[PDB]
C-alpha cells in the first residue's frame, strides 16, 4: 500500500532517511518479516492437508451430496490459496523497494 | 520467485490434467511427476524462506552499521 | 444377442462423446485451470452443468455465434460443421448445456 | 483378460531375484541368502524362461499382426498386455541376455573339468561346492554390470515384492507353524490335540491370495465355500469353478468355463484338491 | 479441629513412579509404608461433601492415566538415559536423551485430563534440545501417542548426531579466522523425512542430504530404515567447482547400492559422523 521507500532513490539517500524518524519504518518492516515468517509454516501445513484430502478421495464417501459438500469445500480451499498467494505477492512487493538496494550494494561492493 | 509459486500450483493441476484425462490404473510416470512437483514446491518454499531470513539479517546489520 | 451389441455401441458412443467433450472443454475454458478442473471433476462425478457454479464469466460473442439467432445469421458451413460434430453444443445464460442424444435417462458418470 | 493377474506375479517374481543381486554384493558371506545361486544355476530354468520370453514375443507379435478390429472396446485386454511388458521396472530384453550368458559360461566350465555333482548342486542343493569357490565369485561380479545398468537401482531395492508365497512361513498361520508334539509321540497328530481356534482347515493357512491365477481373493469368493485347499502343500485355490461377474471383462451372467478347470481334482504339486469346509 | 479432609490410599505393587517427585500434585506419601499416600483438602460447614469427593476423584483419574502413560513409556522407552525429572499434575518433565543438565527437561508433555482419560498429549521440546524443530508437525497432527514415542525413540540417535553437527558450527569464537562459507541448517518437509542442506553464498553452491523413512522388504518382513542419500537432482557433473567433495563422498561411501544408504538407527550415529568426518 503505502510507499515508504521511494522508487529510484539511491542507497545512501535511503541510509540517511533511515537514520532518523525513530525507526517507525524499521518497526513496520520487522512486523512484516515476522508475519511472513509466521505465514510460511501454515501454508505448508494446509498444503499437506490438501494433499492428504486429495489422496483420501476414495474414502468416507457414500452419498452424492457428500461429494457436493466435499468438492465445494476444496474449491473454497484453493480459493483462499489464491487469495493468500495474492496477499504474499502484496507483502513481497511492499518489501520490493527495500530489497532493491541489495543488488546495488552487492554490485558496488564487487 | 513470484512466477515460480504461481506456475507450481498451476503445474500441479497441469500435471494432474493428464492424470484425470485417462480417468476421464495410474501411470507411474505421472505419479513420479507429481512426486517431484510436490517435493520441488516444498524445496523452493524452503529456499524462499532462507532467502527471506538472509535478507532480513542483512537488513538489521546494515541498519546497525 | 442384441443386449451386448447395444452395450458395446453405447460404450463406443460414450467414448467418442467424451473425446469431443474434452477437446471442446480444453479450448472453451483454456484461461481458467480452476474452471477446467472443477468442470471435468464434476462431470466425472456426474453433475449436470445447470447446477455447478462458475467463478469467471465467458464472453457473449461465442454465445451469439454458436446459436446465430442474433443479428448475424449462422453460416451454412457452420451448420454443416455443427451437424458433423457428435454433440449439440450451446450456451444459455453463461452456462452451456449437455444432453445425451441416445439415452435420455440419468446417465451416471461416477467411477 | 484372465492372464493379466498371472502376469503380475510373473513380473513380481523376477524382481525378487534381481533384488537379491544387489543385497548379496555387499555381504557375500551371508549363508541365509544362498538360494539366489541355485535359481540361476538350474539349466532348464534359464531355457524355460527364455521359452516363456519367446512365446511372449510371439504372442505380442501375433496380437500386433492380428489385432481385434470389430469391437474396439475389447482391445483393452490386448492393449494392457503390451503396456504391462513395457511398464515393467526392468526391461525383459536386458534380463533375457542375463540368463543366456550364464548358460554359455556354465557349459565351458564343464569342459574345463568334468563333474556331474555340479548339475545336482545347481538344481537341488542350490549351493556351489567348496572346490568351485572361484565360480561363486563370478556370479557376484558379473550380475552388477549386466542388467542393473539399464534399470533403476533405487526403485528395485525398495520395491514391494512381499507376499510372493514362496516360503512356508507365509503359507500356514503362525499359531501352528511350530512343532506341537515330541518326536517320541510320533509325527502324526490327532485333531483333538490342536488348539480350539486351530481345529479347522480354514484357520490352517493364509486365505488371502490365489495360487493358480495369482489373483487377490475378495470377501465374496472367501465366503461362498467354493474354494479348494491342497492336502499336500497347504495351497488354497478357487480353481475349477465359475468366476464371479466382477472378475470378467464386463459384468454379465454368462457362464464361461475358464482354464482353472484343469486343476479341478489335481493340485499344482500333484496333490488332491478338496472342497474347503465352512 | 484441623478442618481438613485427608483421603488415604495405597498402591497394590511397588511401582517405581513413587520414587519420582510427585510433590507438584500436593500428595503426601506415608513414611512407615512407602506404597501408601494421601490426597488433602480443607473445608467450611462440611455438608457439601461432593466438592472434596469430585476433586479427589479427578486427582485419582489423573494419577491413574499418568501411571498408564508411564507404564506404556517404560514398555516403549527401554533405554539407559530414560529418567523423570519433575512430576506435575498438568505437565510431564522427563529426560530420555544424553543431556548433562539435571533440571533441563528434554521432552515436555502437557497433561489435559478428561473424566476418563487424557484429552490430548501435546509433546513440547526444549529449545536446547535439537528436537524442537519438529514441534509444529507434532502439534498440528493428531497421531497416536505410542507412535510418537516410537518415532522419538527411533530417531533419538539421529537427533543427537545432528545436535553434534549443529553445535560444531554453533561454537563461539575460538580465536580462529576460519570464517567458513558453509552454514548448516535443517530443511523439513513432513514427519516422514528430515533434510539437511549446506548453504554457501560465497561459492553459490548447495549440498543437500535427505533422510527419508522408506520401507524395505527383509526376509519376508517389511522394515523401516533411514534412507540417507543424495537427491536425484544431484546429478552433478565433474565440471562443478564444489563437485570434488560430493565425488569424494560418493567414492568413499557409495548397505550401499550406488545412491542410497539404508542404515540401522543403532548404527546411524557413527556412520553419519563418518560422513561428517569428511565434512569436518
Amino acid at each position: 500500500m503505502d510507499s515508504i521507500i521511494p522508487a529510484g532513490v539511491k542507497l545512501d539517500d535511503l541510509q540517511v532517511i533511515l537514520a532518523k524518524n525513530e525507526n517507525e519504518t524499521r518497526d513496520k518492516v520487522c512486523k512484516q518479516i515476522n508475519e511472513a515468517r509466521d505465514e510460511i509454516l501454515p501454508l505448508r501445513l494446509q498444503f499437506n492437508e490438501f494433499i492428504q484430502i486429495m489422496a483420501n478421495i476414495d474414502q468416507e464417501g457414500s452419498k452424492q451430496a457428500d461429494r457436493m459438500a466435499k468438492y465445494l469445500h476444496i474449491r473454497d480451499k484453493i480459493l483462499q490459496l489464491n487469495d493468500r498467494f495474492q496477499t504474499l505477492s502484496s507483502h513481497l512487493e511492499a518489501l520490493q523497494p527495500l530489497f532493491s538496494t541489495v543488488p546495488e550494494y552487492l554490485k558496488t561492493a564487487d | 520467485y513470484k512466477n515460480k509459486l504461481t506456475v507450481c500450483f498451476d503445474d500441479i493441476l497441469k500435471v494432474g490434467a493428464e492424470m484425470m484425462m485417462q480417468q476421464q490404473g495410474f501411470s507411474q510416470s505421472q505419479q513420479k511427476l507429481l512426486k517431484e512437483k510436490v517435493k520441488l514446491f516444498h524445496g523452493i518454499l524452503d529456499d524462499l524462506e532462507t532467502s527471506l531470513s538472509q535478507s532480513s539479517s542483512y537488513l538489521e546489520t546494515l541498519t546497525a552499521l | 444377442f442384441r443386449k451386448e451389441e447395444l452395450l458395446l455401441k453405447d460404450l463406443e458412443i460414450r467414448k467418442l462423446e467424451i473425446s469431443s467433450r474434452f477437446k471442446h472443454r480444453q479450448e472453451i475454458f483454456k484461461d481458467s485451470p480452476m474452471d477446467l478442473f472443477m468442470s471435468t471433476l464434476g462431470d466425472c462425478l456426474g453433475i449436470k452443468d445447470e447446477e455447478m457454479l462458475t467463478s469467471c464469466t465467458i464472453p457473449k460473442a461465442v454465445v451469439d455465434h454458436i446459436n446465430g439467432s442474433g443479428k448475424r445469421k449462422p453460416t451454412k458451413a457452420a451448420q454443416r460443421a455443427r451437424d458433423q460434430d457428435s454433440i449439440d453444443i450451446s450456451i444459455k445464460d453463461n452456462k452451456l448445456v449437455m444432453k445425451s442424444k441416445f439415452n435420455k435417462s440419468n446417465r451416471s458418470y461416477s467411477i | 483378460h484372465s492372464l493379466i493377474p498371472v502376469a503380475k506375479w510373473f513380473v513380481k517374481f523376477i524382481t525378487y531375484l534381481t533384488q537379491e543381486i544387489l543385497i548379496l554384493i555387499n555381504d557375500p558371506t551371508n549363508k541365509e541368502y544362498t538360494l539366489v545361486h541355485g535359481i540361476f544355476g538350474a539349466k532348464m530354468s534359464r531355457t524355460l524362461i527364455l521359452s516363456i520370453l519367446n512365446e511372449i514375443k510371439k504372442v505380442t507379435q501375433i496380437v500386433a499382426k492380428f489385432p481385434e478390429t470389430s469391437y474396439p472396446i475389447l482391445n483393452e485386454s490386448s492393449t494392457f498386455l503390451k503396456l504391462v511388458l513395457s511398464e515393467s521396472p526392468v526391461d525383459f530384453e536386458k534380463f533375457e541376455t542375463f540368463l543366456v550368458d550364464v548358460n554359455n559360461k556354465f557349459i565351458a566350465l564343464c569342459e574345463q573339468q568334468p563333474s556331474q555333482e555340479r548339475e545336482f548342486s545347481l538344481l537341488v542343493k542350490a549351493e556351489i561346492p567348496p572346490e568351485y569357490a572361484k565360480v561363486g565369485d563370478f556370479l557376484l561380479q558379473y550380475a552388477n554390470n549386466a542388467v542393473i545398468s539399464h534399470a533403476n537401482a533405487a526403485a528395485v531395492y525398495f520395491a514391494d515384492t512381499s507376499g510372493l508365497k514362496i516360503s512356508n512361513s507365509e503359507f500356514f498361520n503362525p499359531e501352528i507353524f511350530h512343532l506341537l508334539q515330541p518326536l517320541e509321540e510320533g509325527l502324526i497328530i490327532d485333531t483333538d490335540k490342536l488348539p480350539i481356534k486351530n481345529r479347522t482347515s480354514k484357520s490352517f493357512s493364509k486365505l488371502l491370495y490365489d495360487d493358480v491365477t495369482c489373483d487377490k481373493l475378495s470377501v465374496s469368493e472367501i465366503s461362498d465355500g467354493k474354494l479348494k485347499r491342497c492336502s499336500r502343500c497347504g495351497s488354497v485355490t478357487r480353481a475349477g469353478n465359475i468366476i464371479s461377474s466382477d472378475k470378467t471383462i464386463v459384468p454379465t451372467s454368462i457362464q464361461t468355463k475358464r482354464w482353472p478347470t484343469m486343476y479341478t481334482r489335481l493340485c499344482i504339486c500333484s496333490g488332491m484338491l478338496f472342497e474347503m469346509d465352512g | 479441629s484441623n478442618s481438613q479432609i485427608r483421603l488415604y490410599a495405597k498402591f497394590k505393587r511397588n511401582t517405581m513412579m513413587i520414587q519420582c517427585q510427585i510433590d507438584k500434585l500436593y500428595i503426601h506419601f506415608v513414611q512407615e509404608e512407602p506404597l501408601a499416600f494421601y490426597l488433602e483438602e480443607s473445608f467450611t460447614n462440611l455438608g457439601i461433601i461432593v466438592q472434596y469427593l469430585t476433586k479427589f476423584r479427578q486427582k485419582l483419574m489423573q494419577l491413574v492415566v499418568l501411571t498408564d502413560v508411564v507404564e506404556r513409556l517404560h514398555k516403549n522407552f527401554e533405554s539407559e538415559n530414560f529418567k523423570i525429572i519433575a512430576l506435575q499434575p498438568n505437565e510431564i518433565s522427563f529426560k530420555y536423551l544424553s543431556n548433562n543438565d539435571e533440571d533441563d527437561k528434554d521432552c515436555t508433555i502437557k497433561i489435559s485430563t478428561n473424566d476418563d482419560s487424557i484429552k490430548n498429549l501435546t509433546v513440547q521440546l526444549s529449545p536446547s534440545n535439537p528436537q524442537h524443530i519438529i514441534q509444529p508437525f507434532l502439534d498440528n497432527s493428531k497421531m497416536d501417542y505410542h507412535f510418537i514415542f516410537s518415532y522419538l525413540q527411533f530417531t533419538s540417535s539421529l537427533f543427537k548426531a545432528l545436535k553434534v553437527i549443529l553445535n560444531e558450527r554453533g561454537g563461539k569464537f575460538h580465536e580462529s579466522g576460519s570464517q567458513y562459507s558453509t552454514m548448516v541448517n535443517i530443511g523439513l518437509h513432513n514427519l516422514n523425512e528430515y533434510q539437511i542442506v549446506y548453504y554457501n553464498p560465497q561459492a553459490g553452491t548447495k549440498i543437500t542430504i535427505c533422510i527419508e523413512l522408506k520401507t524395505v522388504l527383509h526376509n519376508g518382513r517389511d522394515k523401516i530404515q533411514f534412507h540417507i542419500h543424495f537427491a536425484d537432482v544431484a546429478h552433478i557433473t565433474t565440471k562443478s567447482p564444489a563437485y570434488p567433495m560430493m565425488h569424494q563422498v560418493r567414492n568413499q561411501v557409495f548397505i550401499r547400492l550406488g545412491n542410497g544408504v539404508a542404515c540401522d538407527p543403532s548404527e546411524i550415529e557413527p556412520i553419519l559422523m563418518e560422513i561428517h568426518n569428511i565434512l569436518k
